This record gives structure tokens, C-alpha cells and sequence, in this order.
């Protein structure tokens, strides 16, 4: 099943049997049936990012030609493989936020605030760390509009006691809550907005 | 004589069978003269990525660095702060036999 | 490269017009987000610079 | 090449318009659209900057 | 002269065989002419990848120079302070013989 992530990516997943615990892929270009790349995985999961899309296409695509078969690390075998050709799960027919502000409050807070579709109300918001760029803390959906995320860097996270955190990564896309679709989404990074006086 | 002419007839085959296929008859790879021929347009070929890249990127650097002198407190994009200098400067002069 | 002049041709065009009025938006490319990812882009391919 | 010299002639002189006389109208090439489009197909033609 | 002739052929041989494989027959090393090209060709390499890093490095930084110039009192990103410019210095002078 494949899946167009907020971040433009494409990921697939595959239901694991347990006894085996590698697998084997095939990516092909779909005009023609030249090969991007290939190996060996020891995950379920296989994220084709948009850097490799757009060095293969001239850009992001809603296409894609996959095909994997488990492999056996002892001696190698490669059995039947499962070949998916349509197209992604998509989810563009959910429009995405236009604006999106951070700015920093005198009590400490960030304010996160964005406008999007009187019809749609339910909203997905993801956070990264700015040190890793991979945390990806503070993943969940909110309705409202406006977020105050207090002081959570404070504990826990940073080891910081009162200073907090200036820079920020934000990124906030419409979800569905029955299909889980989630459209393209917009993000903000830097030094969000220090406040006035 | 006719001997030592069978001796060389064969590294000619095989010096000129390296302008076709990778391996070398028996199965070895070519190593000599043509392997570094061959690295050298790999990596001319690496070197034109990277600067088409690097002219782009500079063409947007440029007009950022106009906006922060027109108007300042404009937030750094997050690649212009201390840590990630520390680490290009970290990199140059780890490669560079310290600079 | 063919692409890259007309691109410096158009780009040089709207810092002057920048300049002369602030308070201008920029055109969405010109973004944080944008260049965040041009940069890590930049350092991921040569190597963290 | 060729096409983009005379433009560049011309570029330069109404750049010069421009910063001598301000509130002349762009020629709706120079607005905020027309540069997105043409930042965006760099960004995709050279694999994100 | 048949005598000398067949001594001449073992060399154009070995010549010969210099461009497909490194070794030379009997196991030894090519070790004139042909190896200063291929240690060229290896260096030529190296300083192509360190020519592509050296400009993404200026690329960052200006950007960091004209942040200090419009806001002081920046802290520096700890690759610009007294002990790296004096390791780098010393490499200078020592590499290019006191300078």
C-alpha cells in the first residue's frame, strides 16, 4: 500500500510474517523500465524521499512501479516478489494551510497560528528537534487553530531549565479523521519572532 | 622469436579488449592506466552535479543576504547558525590537514 | 546553466524593486523553509561542506 | 545565449528607469507569481537547489 | 640482431601490459612513467572533491559574516577563535617551509 507522506515523500508497508527478517526491493523509472535503485532492507518500510524523485523525475510525482520479495541472509534466496503499479493513496483534494506564523511570547511560549478552510477543522501538526532534525516529538491533531505549546521545552527535552528553545520546526496539513489522508501541508523554521519590547 | 611475438599478441588482446568490457578475460578487473581514466570521469562527472548545484544555491544566498541588510532581526533559515558553521569549518579542516 | 542566467536576469530585477520599496512579500521562494532546504541540501551532498 | 544578451539590454535600462523615477508599473513579469514559478522550477531541476 | 630483437619484445610486453593491470609479470609494482601519471590522476581526484567542498563553505560563510557585521556581539562558532587560526597558521608555515 502506498502512501504520499505531508512531507511530499512516498513510504510503503508490508505485513511481516515473523520468520523472516530481511526482504529484498526493486524501484523502476515508469515510462521507461530503467532501475533507480535497489538492495536489501532489514525494515517493513521503504521511504522514497522527494530529493530522490526529483533527481529521477524533473519533479515530485504521484506515480510509482514497486517490487519486493523477502530474502534470506544465510544463503541467498530470493522468492516471489509483490508488484504494485497504481498510484499513490494521494490526498490532494484537501486544500493546506496558506499562512503560518511562530512567535516567541514574553512569558516563554510559542504561538503557532495558521489559517485554513471554514469547512475543515481538523488539522495534524508534527514538531522536530532542532538539533536532530529527526525527533519528530509532538505529533498528534488538533481542531483548534491557534496552538500554545508552553513550555514543554523546557522539561525534558532540552536540557535547558529557563532559556527554552528559539528555534523551531513547525508543520501543520488538514487530516481526515475516517481515511487518514493528510495533504502537503506548510512549515516554518528559524528563529520564529522575538517579541516586542 | 615467433614465441616471444605469441607472448605480446596477447597483452595487446587484452589491453584492447579493456575498451569494451570491465572484466579482463579471465575474469579480473582492468586496474591500470584505464582504471584511473575511468575514476577520473566519474569524478568530472560529480564535479558538473555539484556546481550546477552551487550556482542556484548561491543565487538564492545572494538575495537573502540583501533582505538581512535592508531589514534586520529577519530570522536565520536554521542552516546559518553556530552549529552547523562549527561543523562546515569542523569538515574543512579535518580534510585539509588542518586548513 | 542555459537556465540559471535567465533565472539571475530576473532575480537581480526584483531586489532592485525590493530594495527601492520595502515591505514587499517575497515570492514564497525566498522563504525560511525554502532555504532550510537548500542548505541541507547543499551539506548533505558535499559531505557537511 | 544570443536571446539572452538583448535581454539583459534591456533589463539593465529598466532597472535604471526604476531606481531613477520610483511607482513605475512592473511589466507583470517582474510580480510575485511569474518569480515563484521560476524559483520553484530551479528548485526542481537541480534536485532542490 | 634475432637475439637482440627477442630481448626488445619482452619489454614491449611488459609495456604493453602496464595498462590493464598494475602488476608487471613476474609480480613486481609498475614503478616509472606510468605510475607518477596514475598517482596524477589520484591527486587530481582529491583536489576536485576538495574544490567542491571549499565553495559551499565560502557560500556559508558570507552569510555568517554579514550576520555579525549588522547585529555585534555574536559568539563566534567556535572554528573562528584564537587556537584554530593558530593550528592553521603553524600548518602553513610548517607545509610551505616557514612560509
Amino acid at each position: 500500500q502506498g502512501r504520499k507522506l505531508a512531507t511530499r515523500d512516498i513510504k510503503m508497508t508490508w505485513d511481516n510474517r515473523a520468520g523472516i527478517t530481511h526482504w529484498k526491493y526493486a524501484n523502476r523509472h515508469v515510462t521507461t523500465g530503467a532501475e533507480i535503485s535497489s538492495g536489501i532492507l532489514t525494515s517493513p518500510e521503504y521511504v522514497f524521499t522527494l530529493n530522490d524523485q526529483q533527481n529521477a523525475y524533473n519533479g515530485d510525482t504521484l506515480n510509482m512501479s514497486f517490487s519486493v520479495s523477502e530474502y534470506a541472509a544465510d544463503s541467498g534466496a530470493v522468492g516471489a516478489s509483490s508488484s504494485f503499479v497504481g498510484v499513490v493513496q494521494n490526498g490532494s483534494y484537501m486544500q493546506t494551510p496558506t499562512q503560518l506564523k511562530a512567535a516567541k511570547q514574553l512569558n516563554g511560549d510559542i504561538i503557532f497560528t495558521w489559517v485554513g478552510r471554514p469547512s475543515w477543522q481538523h488539522f495534524w501538526v508534527v514538531n522536530t528537534s532542532v538539533n536532530d532534525s529527526k525527533t519528530v516529538i509532538f505529533s498528534k491533531e488538533w481542531s483548534s487553530e491557534s496552538l500554545t505549546w508552553t513550555v514543554a521545552e523546557q522539561n525534558e527535552f532540552y536540557g535547558l531549565e529557563e532559556g527554552g528553545a528559539t528555534h523551531v520546526i513547525f508543520m501543520v496539513s488538514e487530516y481526515d479523521p475516517s481515511n487518514g489522508l493528510v495533504s502537503i501541508g506548510a512549515q516554518v523554521t528559524g528563529q520564529a519572532e522575538q517579541p516586542s519590547n | 622469436l615467433t614465441t616471444e611475438q605469441i607472448n605480446m599478441t596477447k597483452e595487446q588482446k587484452e589491453a584492447q579488449r579493456a575498451q569494451t568490457s570491465d572484466t579482463r578475460t579471465d575474469g579480473t578487473r582492468v586496474a591500470g592506466s584505464v582504471g584511473k581514466q575511468k575514476e577520473l570521469y566519474d569524478q568530472q562527472i560529480t564535479s558538473y552535479k555539484r556546481d550546477a548545484e552551487v550556482k542556484a544555491a548561491k543565487l538564492f544566498t545572494d538575495a537573502w543576504v540583501t533582505q538581512k541588510t535592508i531589514d534586520e532581526g529577519l530570522s536565520p533559515p536554521n542552516g546559518f547558525t553556530n552549529s552547523s558553521l562549527d561543523s562546515i569549518l569542523t569538515a574543512l579542516k579535518n580534510n585539509n590537514a588542518l586548513g
